[PDB]
């Protein structure tokens, strides 16, 4: 029975699975793209808004400090995360890190997806762009919009 | 064959929420004008 | 346990041909606007993820050439550029990484 | 058994008891070594007694093929088109003359089973039964549990 | 490996009788084949009817025109030149046309001599039906006399069969008097009759409306149906019993799951019982004078 | 070893009549010696039956197995030996008609158990056929209604008479 | 122009269309081969050999995918709108649309004019045969309108009734069981002349024929046929007719201060199978559908 | 436990005769033609008997001279040779080659034709059927040129006589169905094509075998095919096209 309760296990453990999502925390801050189940995915996007709340909210703070040493076994990103990805967002607030899923992997066969945070140098990925609003239904409904909108 | 479908499939970007606030506006007029069944044609109690 | 018989080919036939055991037929394929190489939905398309990875591939191998050795990580934001366009001027203070072939239609 | 082998009814091939008796054998080819001591029965039987059998019915036509073989058979065909080969390898002439005499008697149908022996074709004559018979008729034929 | 040659032989012919069945190959007709005599067969056939046939008559009934163009045809491709015996084949179309009208006119004088209340359709489809194709090919396939006509393909088209059928038949008219002719037409013929409905001969549209002329010939005034008894109305297996009463009294009755089948069939039988062709009637008497 | 499913390619037949209808194509190909199972093999065949070339290709494309891939490439080439070779102008037009799994050729190994024991490790090898006719795809047979049901029972009862007498 | 009865008019104008189309297909001597390219985007390059006034777009579809049978309704011919089921000429390029595309415009057009067409065959056949009927033209009203008109003539003697929801559902019955079964769009560039020789009968139609003609100096109209019904129109169409999943005719509008006789104009919506909606969104169309719009000025 | 699978070959013809060893191979041909004959522009347009003789006539004047020097050498190699009863024999020997070929014939065309044209009259028709037919020759046949080789290389010469014709063939290609795919039935169409004749002379017997045949760049089109063809672009990889 587990009613109300996430924290998916990967490792053997909850300390091996900490090190797991830190390391794939740290991929993601370097690379900016990482291909990896959905589940591994999931968790290092929910735990990178929370680094980058943190990182927002300010640099002097002991508190952020010692939580971006701790994730960041690389020492290098620090200064990047306080400097790009912080001054970046200073007009959003969590809307960040698109996730996308992919089909499968050429070994094993398993579900896997490629999140990214926004902006981004690279190019971006084929976003799944929805109809044009030039299609039967959506001419129907602008005209039924202007008709309402006429007769109000 | 046919393949599966939903309401928001074959939308654009601007029709969503319209489509959204109509609907909303009109389960809420419904429920209200249902409000007052004893002015209407109530059944002999 | 040991049986004690020996199952038949008619209750091998009902166990294995039993429509809950068969491949189901999906009804999610599609096709892509761009290039079209049958994709899914929900699902990428393998012709541009693939374009976009060899493109982030040979990005990632052009800043290694400029960054050297590892340890590195500017303080500074980046910009890929490709055959001739001229850096604009917001464009000062980010790093500048130009390629060796043409922009393609896909990026903007 | 019956549920391994096809079965079929009993019929005439075209009624000939009802207008006139046709014979329902046509020919006989025979095929008997020239050397050899397994168509001995054969070779004697040609010798003395397919005269006989010949001019006992102008219908049958005998033929003698007179093939080297080792195995002496007839071949028997009938009006229908059954063709019934048997082999007479080794058989006395009194076997061999019954054989053709049964052959000769007998019709294209098939030795299966029978299948009910009795066969008529018009079996109702008095009206075939119906369950609405032996009930006598009320009055405008009113049902029961009615009012008119 | 094991020695021997018989049980090899024996097993090498199981796989050839496997192989010609699982394989079949196209029949060939009885004339191709080794053991085959023609005069024989015509002799034999001869003398199985119980008659006196002729062999020129035979010979030229048991040909036809397809054959003989067939032949001049072949000699004339090849370059063989036999004008000899091409020439005086004689086709059979005079002596088959004879035939055919000695046999109609032969079923027409019977069934006037035995149904006198048989009207002049119901005799004209009875002689077509006697003289039909199916009958006649039935007849000659169960006579062996396909494998004697000699004309071009194997299966034999019906118009060519019933040609050569009324051919020997004519033969058989010009050789022997017209009783023995007639006798044998009748026990080839009217024996098929045997337990057939009438109608099935026949295949009317409106019986009713045949049924309603005969009575107006018999000064009759109309007939009127009326259900006799009936069981299951509502239920998916109904039926009824309608009896047509003709100034208060019943002539016939039918059976049927509804009622118009019902009234069809009670009209048919009215329809059989007033021509004398029922199911209690005289059986032919296929006897001699 | 026998082969006899490469060789029905080359049965040639008479020329037609002007009176006679099209007659669709037969392709036979298949492969040999194929490091698979013959009943996921099989399962696949299932899958795949009577349905449209592009269809098998696009469900064989997203379809997680092994022989899923190798199925695919042999439904390429047997249509590119059909429009080469087999004189076939449609790509789109044409549906596999018969495919099946067979058996291949097995040697055998040892598995070590847990005491002085061991197994048979026999290499399980399969084959698969595919057979590829042009024209539309047959529609599947529609299940029959109560009217079909209806008729046939009464044709039941209407054809049953008396027995055991005359 | 005589009294004939409402079957021989429908049989001498498909058999003079049969024999027009013979003609049209008997013109040509042998099989002139064709190179038709395709300046698409999903597959570039592709060069086909075709033959003349013989092979159809659809057959060129069927050398790629079903995918690209599946999802077509119009071709692009050099910059001009093409069917899925008419024969080329000369050499050229040729170019696959969708609903689902960047500016569906020609699409929906041709969509439009079918139900329109399809609207018109269906109702020409659901009236009383003492009841003389006329089919006045097809305007081509815009996307944004809320459903397609055809102006129908019925008869004097009803200039009073008015239709209630009963023959609407029939209407709609009708129409679906049509849809049910699997007819073309069978059209040919027929000559005028020979087009306005076929009819002869209802002056409307004369009139559009005349109308239609006047504006190309070639006198050559657009003639299309629904298995055994010959009705003039602008443009090319659709290529089968089960692309259409949900049809439903609105209601009718009368017009009387335009002309001395009383003339009918119905409407009816319709979506394709590719781009189908819920239930709601059906009857909030259903509902907007049934006022009145036009866009003849 | 412990077998593995055999059979290992190839499917490739390597070389391997003369790889040590003292056994040659005694061809019976040579690989294509010696001389490319160039057919006048005009030859459509006069094609009667004669016309007017063009300016400068040395050049047709030395290829007469060699074509003599040709008859002279290979008669006296081999005497008892006419040259006038020639185009009738190579009109027969393609007829009857034709007509084997008709057939399915092959112990026959082997010695009928050489070993060049052989595989390309048997390779893309093996599978099909042909009614081929001959009704009605129209111009007769004449010799254009006669030349002859003197290749040293196992003492084997040859002599390429290139012999026009022009008359009326029926060609019918069916399918191996038995439905039609390229010609018509009964079509008397008309077309002309240039037929060599080779013929191995140190052969101690010698067979006059048709050579191969010669296309002219001005002959006009084929027949178009009675289905359609389709023409793919490249397979475009995860790059660029820029076409
Ligand atoms: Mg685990
Ligand atoms: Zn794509």
């Amino acid at each position: 029975i587990s009613h109300g309760r996430v924290f998916r296990r990967m490792g053997l453990g909850p300390e091996s699975r900490i090190h797991l999502l830190r390391n794939l925390l740290t991929g993601l801050v370097r690379h900016e793209r990482i291909e990896a189940p959905w589940a591994r995915v999931d968790e290092m996007r929910g735990y990178a808004e929370k680094l980058i709340d943190y990182g927002k909210l300010g640099d002097t703070n002991e508190r952020a400090m010692r939580m971006a040493d701790f994730w960041l076994t690389e020492k290098d990103l620090i200064p990047k995360l306080f400097q790009v990805l912080a001054p970046r967002y200073k007009d959003q607030t969590g809307g960040y890190t698109r996730m996308l899923q992919i089909p499968n992997r050429s070994l094993d066969r398993a579900k896997m997806a490629v999140i990214e945070y926004k902006g981004n140098c690279l190019p971006p990925l084929p976003l799944p762009r929805r109809d044009s609003h030039l299609t039967l239904l959506n001419q129907l409904l602008q005209g039924l919009r202007q008709d309402l909108r006429q007769s109000q | 064959g046919k393949s599966g479908t939903w309401w928001d499939e074959h939308l654009s970007e601007e029709n969503v929420p319209f489509i959204k606030q109509l609907v909303s506006d009109e389960d809420k007029a419904q429920l209200a004008s249902k409000l007052c069944p004893l002015k209407d044609e109530p059944w002999p109690i | 346990a040991a049986p004690k018989n020996r199952r038949t080919i008619e209750v091998n036939r009902c166990r294995r041909r039993n429509p809950q055991k068969l491949i189901k037929v999906k009804n999610n394929i599609d096709v892509c606007p761009e290039c079209g190489h049958l994709k899914q939905k929900h699902v990428l398309c393998a012709y541009c993820y693939e374009k976009v990875c060899k493109e982030t591939a040979e990005i990632r191998r052009q800043i290694g050439k400029q960054e050297g050795g590892p340890f590195k990580a500017p303080t500074i934001e980046t910009v890929v550029l490709y055959t001739g366009e001229t850096p604009s001027e917001q464009d000062q203070g980010k790093r500048i990484i130009e390629r060796d072939r043409k922009r393609p239609s896909w990026f903007t | 058994t019956a549920r391994g082998t096809p079965s079929r009814f009993l019929a005439s091939v075209l009624h000939n008891g009802l207008g006139r008796y046709v014979q329902q054998l046509q020919r006989l080819s025979f095929s008997v070594s020239r050397d050899g001591a397994s168509s001995r029965g054969a070779r004697e039987f040609v010798e003395r007694e397919v005269i006989d059998f010949a001019r006992r019915n102008p219908g049958v036509v005998i033929y003698v093929n007179s093939r080297p073989c080792c195995v002496p058979r007839v071949v028997a065909e009938y009006l229908n088109g059954a063709v019934r080969e048997e082999s007479i390898h080794c058989k006395s002439v009194e076997e061999i003359s019954t054989l053709v005499q049964k052959l000769a008697d007998q019709s294209g149908l098939d030795v299966i089973r029978i299948r009910k022996p009795f066969h008529t074709d018009n079996p109702s004559i008095q009206g075939q039964w119906h369950p609405f018979t032996n009930k006598p008729t009320t009055f405008r034929g009113l049902r029961p549990r009615e009012v008119q | 490996v094991k020695k021997g040659f018989r049980a090899a032989f024996r097993f090498q012919k199981e796989l050839e009788r496997q192989r010609l069945l699982r394989c079949p190959p196209p029949p060939v007709r009885r004339s191709e084949k080794p053991n085959w005599d023609y005069h024989a067969e015509i002799q034999a056939f001869g003398h199985r009817l119980q008659e006196n046939f002729s062999l020129d008559l035979l010979k030229t009934a048991f040909v036809n025109s397809c054959y003989i163009k067939s032949e001049e045809a072949k000699r004339q491709q090849l370059g063989i030149e036999k004008e000899a015996v091409l020439l005086n084949l004689k086709s059979n179309q005079e002596l088959s046309e004879q035939g055919t009208s000695f046999s109609q006119t032969c079923l027409t004088q019977f069934l006037e001599d035995e149904y006198p209340d048989m009207p002049t359709e119901g005799i004209k489809n009875l002689v077509d039906f006697l003289t039909g194709e199916e009958v006649v090919c039935h007849v000659a396939r169960n006579l062996a006399v396909e494998q004697l006509t000699l004309s071009e393909e194997f299966p034999v088209p019906p118009a060519v069969l019933q040609q050569t059928f009324f051919a020997v038949i004519g033969a058989l008219l010009q050789s022997s008097g017209p009783e023995r002719t007639a006798l044998f037409i009748r026990d080839f013929l009217i024996t098929q009759m045997t337990g057939k409905e009438l109608f099935e001969m026949w295949k009317i549209i409106n019986p009713m409306g045949l049924l309603v002329e005969e009575l107006k010939k018999r000064n009759v005034s109309a007939p009127e149906s009326r259900l006799t008894r009936q069981s299951g109305g509502t239920t998916a297996l109904p039926l009824y019993f309608v009896g047509l009463y003709c100034d208060k009294k019943l002539i016939a009755e039918g059976p049927g799951e509804t009622v118009l089948v019902a009234e069809e069939e009670a009209a048919r039988v009215a329809l059989r019982k007033l021509y004398g062709f029922t199911e209690n009637r005289r059986p032919w008497n296929y006897s001699k004078p | 070893i026998s082969r006899k499913w490469e060789k029905k390619n080359k049965i040639v037949y008479p020329p037609q009549l002007p009176g006679e209808p099209r007659r669709p194509a037969e392709i036979y190909h298949c492969r040999r010696q194929i490091k698979y199972s013959k009943d996921k093999m099989w399962y696949l065949a299932k899958l795949i039956r009577g349905m449209s070339i592009d269809q098998a290709l696009a469900q064989l494309e997203f379809n997680d197995k092994k022989g899923a891939k190798i199925i695919k490439e042999v439904l390429l080439e047997a249509q590119d030996m059909a429009v080469r070779d087999h004189n076939v102008e449609f790509r789109s037009n044409l549906y596999i008609a018969e495919s099946t799994s067979g058996r291949g050729q097995c040697l055998k190994r040892i598995r070590y158990h847990g005491r002085g024991r061991f197994g048979i490790m026999e290499k399980v090898y399969c084959h698969y056929f595919v057979k590829l006719v042009e024209g539309p795809p047959p529609p599947p047979e529609p299940p029959k209604t109560a009217v079909a049901h209806a008729k046939e029972y009464i044709q039941q009862l209407r054809s049953r008479t008396i027995v055991h007498t005359l | 122009a005589s009294q004939l009865s409402p079957t021989e008019l429908t049989e001498m104008r498909n058999d003079l269309f049969n024999k027009e189309k013979a003609r049209q297909l008997s013109l040509t001597p042998r099989t002139e081969k064709i190179e038709v390219k395709h300046v698409g985007k999903t597959d570039p390059g592709t060069v086909f050999v075709m033959n003349k006034n013989i092979s159809t777009p659809y057959s060129c579809a069927m050398h790629l995918s079903e995918w690209y049978c599946r999802k077509s309704i119009l071709a692009l011919v050099d910059g001009q709108p093409w069917d899925m089921y008419k024969p080329l000429t000369k050499s050229c390029e040729i170019k696959f649309l969708t609903f689902k595309d960047c500016d569906p415009g020609e699409v929906n057009k041709a969509y439009w004019r079918s139900c329109a067409m399809m609207m018109g065959c269906v109702i020409e056949r659901a009236f009383k045969d003492e009841y003389m009927v006329n089919l006045v033209r097809a305007p081509e009203v815009p996307v944004i309108s809320g459903a397609f008109c055809y102006d129908v003539v019925l008869d004097s003697k009803l200039d009073e009734w008015m239709p209630t929801k009963e023959n609407l559902r029939s209407f709609t019955k009708d129409a679906h069981a049509l849809i049910y079964k699997d007819l073309p769009f069978e059209t040919l560039e027929v000559e005028a002349k020979v087009a306005l020789e076929i009819f002869q009968h209802s002056k409307y139609k004369v009139d559009f024929i005349e109308e239609k003609a006047s504006q190309n100096p070639e006198r050559i109209v657009k003639l299309h046929r629904i298995g055994d019904f010959i009705d003039v129109s602008e443009g090319p169409l659709i290529p089968r007719t089960s692309i259409c999943f949900q049809y439903e005719v609105s209601a009718v509008h009368n017009l009387q201060p335009t002309q001395p006789s009383l003339i009918r104009r119905f409407q009816g919506v319709s979506l394709p199978v590719h781009l189908r909606a819920h239930f709601t969104i059906w009857d909030k169309l259903l509902e907007r559908s049934r006022k009145m719009v036009t866009e003849d000025q | 436990t412990e077998k593995e699978f055999m059979q290992h070959a190839r499917k490739a013809g390597l070389v391997i005769p003369p790889e040590k060893s003292d056994r040659s191979i005694h061809l019976a041909c040579t690989a294509g033609i010696f001389d490319a004959y160039v057919p006048p522009e005009g030859d459509a347009r006069i094609s009667s008997l004669s016309k007017e003789g063009l300016i400068e006539r040395t050049e047709r004047m030395k290829k007469t001279m060699a074509s003599q020097v040709s008859i002279r050498r290979i008669k006296d190699y081999d005497a008892n040779f006419k040259i006038k009863d020639f185009p009738e024999k190579a009109k027969d020997i393609f007829i009857e080659a034709h007509l084997c070929l008709n057939n399915s014939d092959h112990d026959r065309l082997h010695t009928l034709v050489t070993e060049h044209c052989f595989p390309d009259m048997t390779w893309d028709i093996k599978y099909k059927t042909v009614r081929w037919s001959f009704v009605e020759s129209l111009e007769p046949s004449h010799v254009v040129q006669v030349r002859c080789s003197s290749m040293m290389n196992q003492g084997n010469v040859y002599g390429q006589i290139t012999v026009r014709m022009h008359t009326r063939q029926t060609l019918a290609i069916y399918d191996r169905f038995g439905r039609l795919m390229y010609g018509q039935e009964d079509v008397p169409k008309d077309v002309l094509e240039y037929v060599v004749f080779e013929k191995q002379l140190t052969n101690p017997y010698g067979s006059w075998r048709m050579h191969t045949k010669i296309v002219p760049p001005w002959a006009p089109p084929k027949q178009p095919i009675l289905k359609t063809v389709m023409i793919p672009g490249p397979q475009l990889k995860p790059e660029e096209e820029y076409e």
